[PDB]
């Protein structure tokens, strides 16, 4: 018998993640952003200014240097501001954001897609339909309705 | 038995300490009902308007609290021989 | 030679028929595969985290098989051949691994036709895409739903890495459980961080974070990691492939002009002949 | 009470000049 | 709420996701993204000498396993 | 044994402070109940009105007992002499 | 030695201050109670209803305590004299 | 030396004002174990049933602390003539 | 210098007033550990029975102190006049 | 029923420091105020500045509370003779 | 002047009263400390072995000061006049 | 009536007792502030200066309080007779 | 005017009692400290070498006073009369 | 009128043990300065460094007001009468 031909790699030694350090001086004044959808990021370590994010708990703002932290994003909007003043929207579908103290933000979702694609019209009506989702009585429609108005009151309220 | 009336002018005073001891509490009542709007607008700025209404709500019933001990106090001091 | 002459037209037809068949079937695998090559551009940042989460020391297998009770070996195989030796490899190296408890949820309906004669009674049942729709994060949710049909103590989802379109490697994942992932964090996150393996990180900070994380949130943490490395194991298998079927396309039309020059040798050889 | 406060108001009248006489000698 | 109904977090991020590319604008962007929603997978378990489909483990999502 | 009984009239006031320093307390309850209902409408303002009526409830049965506790201190310098 | 019993009649009213003290202090047990409730069901609502019960007894405890404070003052100003 | 035996007939009537400060700091108590429930049992509603009897345990051993208190101002103001 | 030694016998009561006051102040520790188990078995369930020991022990000794200076107050009623 | 009126002067004065001791209480609230501003802007640095004005205010009339009791315990010493 | 000496034979009892106030304060820190040591082994299972040490530290040297307290307690009734 | 004015030069020498009892609990607020300045700055390095104005501010004030108090416990001592 | 120096000399054994009311304050100010070792230690035992110097710390400089406002009331019944 | 001056000697004594009860509020400041210094110094350790610091000052501050109640309590034992 040949002593075992194959020797498979590990897949997760391919991707080169951060050494968390715990640091000995200074604090980084712009964080290191990863956004990634499915499988395809869209941006790639960028520098970044601040990154404010929605969670259960509620609202939050990351800053540079901020503290490590594992958490949800909940449903919503995902603001992202870069050095020079300007801002970036992004409506998403859940995810995790994991923050190092060296900022690098790591922020992995299922889906990303910015304000400017999202209209109201193909909006306004899909809240209704929701909401006569959420008043018709059974768990398989009902739940569906309230997921589907939790994702939309936020774009309901932000693009206005 | 014996039968003594007295009439001491000077716990006229005293109690208008006593009282003002209890003005400042409601200082607490006050600041956390301020923090908490802050923490509820940190955490939600859409809501940072229809909650406002409570923080003074609670703001002003504990500074009456307040208000009412000081009434005393005051009360206590300047009305009573 | 009539009969002889005849015999060789109607291979030489064949032939000529089955290499623009060939050549019609490499066409479409090369405008499916230039529209999912995109994916390199933008690769290898998504699980850039998740290791830290599952990743450890390479754990020998002859004490794993003592560790656990029940593991899992979830291969991604293809919904169609040709591939080359993506589907056997795969299956090579199951039965190079073959232990006494395993149970194989497999991906594709190649693994439904050899694994049942192959693995009999431990290969349990498939999953299949038809490539109409791109690989959702839903259907690695399915593959998770599937998975936790059995009670497995370890997951070793096998796939193949696109290296490059000349090399088209084997890879796993050994996901482990939930109630032996979070005991070994806890027993982690108290201990120091000495970094035990190279090319290993250190993510200490990480695993005590999680334990600043409720229960129902780092379930959620789990399974949604799992099902990134999952889908990340489909996107690669789809892309390589769509990688290996013109290289096993190419040479098939290689050995098919090898046997269509001996026949119009052997065709005109026997017309020369049956003329003098 | 006005037999009471009558007579009582001759109580502290006399209870008034003792206090003087006393103190006065003293003071 | 969805938790105690039974369906998981998997499931719930995929509702959203698939509200999400119900009401976003027509373009590229969801001719992409609609691909990663749409429902087109099964399985399947070869018996003495047929298949068969596990029909236990539902695609659709307003459906529960069991 | 002798036995004098004296009335003493300053105690009508002293006392009146050491029950209105007990008027502010209530308030850290009120304060309490209000900073209570903004944090739940920041975690779930689906709920912001299933939530008020148990927040006027502890609001007004904590004011109850300041308000009890101003009755004994308005109920002992005017009607107590 | 000798013999002097004395009756402070005033101290029927001091004590009652003390006691009034206490009537206010539970405030924060109801409000800790009410604003449970309130953080409680912003987490989970399908327990909203499971935990109303609780809300009520702690509540309901509380203010017998503050009560049983209240009866002391009021018992203690008017029936002694 | 001078030997002045008195027999105050207030003592019975302030420090029974005194106790009655200190039955109220059960009640927080009291709110702080019931509260603590509920957040609990939202953390994790199926500990729920394991978890109410160390709430009831805890109520009913912080409550007799209030009720010794109440018994001393009860045992100070209607026995102590 | 006239030496006048006064024998008050008043004051033993009021001390058990005082001593009173801090009899209840010990339920809100003993609720603090009940809580507190409460809230760790919500955090981790697998832990509800190696924590329960000093859950009681907390209890076990906050109610001592308590139980001690209600010893003093009780003892400062039945043996000194 | 003889009748003794006496003014005590020192009640100028005790009564003052039972005033003072209410004065430090409205610190907390203060602390409270900017400590719930610091972790507020560090929740939301974007918001740091829709914050401030409800934190001046709730300082400040927090602070009201802590003038009142100082000022009764300046018009008890110099004004009251 | 005249020097009036006098000498008090009830102030071995109120000042017991007092120190008998203080003894169940530290009952909160001992709770406290139990208290921690739950969550914090909730918070990080294998460390309870490491943390116990502490716990059984800060519960100790606590329990003293109320000891000492309690110690003024006993040492004011039994061996002072 | 008879009138007695009696001034009890002691009086120069408790409430400055009563105004040192409240001496310390600003220091509470100072600790607020700094504390909730460190985990702020745990939270978010880059707006620790933006934030540090605000803890000296909330220092100082509170500190100031404290300052009047002690003022208090200086003017009771050394300029009243 | 008429002169009365008069020494009670049971004074020092009351300032005793209120000196040692304050005894048991820095106890929770004491297990609060080790209570965040705890949590610390949890949050990040790597850590857990290099903060009980500031555990330590956190004790001597909060017990430390307890010895001030306990000798006091050792120095209080011991020297003086 | 009558005028008795009266110097209690034994108000040099009964003040200090008020000042002495409020020497022991500032610790609670001062874990609650160490106790977030661990905290923060767990969630990032790289700013243990830019925090001890504010630790210290807030030790000292909270620190210094206790001394500030302890030297009343010690002014008011030695220099008066």
């Amino acid at each position: 018998q040949d002593p075992r031909k194959f020797f498979p790699d590990n897949g997760f030694r391919f991707f080169d993640g951060p050494e968390d350090s715990f640091g000995d001086g200074n604090i980084p004044a712009q964080i290191i952003l990863t956004l990634t959808r499915q499988d395809e990021f869209i941006l790639k370590q960028e520098p970044v200014a601040a990154i404010t994010i929605r969670t259960n708990e509620g609202e939050m703002g990351v800053l540079a240097g901020h503290e490590y932290t594992v958490q949800q994003l909940a449903p919503g909007i995902l603001e992202v501001e870069y050095e020079g003043g300007k801002k970036d929207q992004y409506v998403i579908s859940g995810g995790f954001a994991h923050v190092n103290d060296t900022g690098v933000v790591d922020i992995n979702t299922v889906e990303a897609v910015p304000l400017e694609e999202i209209d109201h019209e193909k909006l306004a009506k899909a809240l209704e339909e929701a909401r006569a989702k959420s008043q018709s009585p059974d768990e398989a429609v009902r739940i569906q309705g309230e997921i589907a108005l939790e994702i939309f009151e936020p774009l309901e309220a932000a693009l206005h | 038995a014996i039968a003594y009336e007295v009439t001491v002018n000077g716990a006229n005073l005293i109690g208008a300490g006593m009282a003002a001891s209890g003005v400042g509490v409601p200082a607490i009542g006050v600041a956390m009902c301020f923090s908490s709007y802050m923490l509820a607008a940190a955490r939600q700025p859409n809501m940072s308007a229809k909650l406002l209404p409570y923080c003074i709500l609670g703001f002003a019933l504990s500074e009456a609290l307040a208000l009412f001990t000081l009434l005393i106090a005051l009360l206590e001091l300047f009305v009573f021989s | 030679g009539g009969g002889t002459i005849r015999f060789w037209r109607e291979k030489l037809e064949g032939y000529k028929k089955y290499h623009q068949i060939v050549k019609t079937i490499k066409m479409v695998t090369l405008a499916k595969y230039r529209q999912t090559v995109v994916r390199t551009r933008v690769r290898d940042q998504t699980l850039r985290y998740t290791r830290k989460a599952l990743d450890a020391k390479t754990q020998d297998d002859q004490e794993v098989i003592e560790k656990s009770e029940c593991l899992l070996y979830v291969p991604i195989t293809t919904n169609r051949g040709s591939c080359g030796a993506l589907n056997t490899n795969m299956v090579r190296y199951l039965q190079e691994v073959e232990n006494p408890k395993m149970t194989i949820i497999s991906v594709g309906k190649k693994a439904l036709d050899a694994m049942t004669k192959v693995f009999q009674d431990t290969y349990r049942r498939t999953i299949l895409n038809d490539m109409k729709q791109a690989m959702s994060f839903q259907f690695a949710a399915y593959v998770l739903e599937h998975m936790n049909t059995v009670p497995w103590d370890r997951a070793q989802i096998v796939y193949n890495r696109y290296h490059g379109a000349a090399s088209q490697k084997l890879a796993i994942f050994n996901l482990p459980k939930f109630e032996d992932w979070k005991q070994k964090l806890e027993e982690d996150s108290a201990g120091d961080g000495k970094i035990e393996e190279d090319g290993l990180l250190q993510s200490l900070p990480m695993k005590t974070a999680l334990g600043e994380l409720e229960e129902t949130a780092v379930e959620d943490f789990y399974n949604f990691h799992s099902c990134l490395a999952v889908l990340n194991a489909v996107s690669e298998n789809e892309l390589s492939e769509y990688a290996a079927r013109i290289v096993a396309v190419e040479n098939q039309l290689g050995n098919i002009t090898g046997l269509m020059q001996l026949a119009d040798y052997t065709y005109n050889k026997t017309r020369k002949e049956l003329i003098t | 009470k006005e037999k009471e406060a009558q007579e009582m108001a001759v109580v502290m009248e006399k209870l008034e000049k003792e206090i003087q006489e006393w103190l006065k000698t003293m003071e | 709420s969805w938790r105690d109904a039974g369906i998981s977090y998997l499931r719930y991020l995929s509702i959203v996701t698939r509200c999400i590319h119900e009401v976003q604008k027509e373009g590229p962007l969801l001719t992409k993204n609609v691909r990663f929603s749409t429902i087109g997978w099964k399985s399947l378990y070869l018996d003495h000498g047929a298949t068969k489909e596990y029909t236990a483990i539902p695609a659709e999502l307003e459906k529960i396993p069991e």
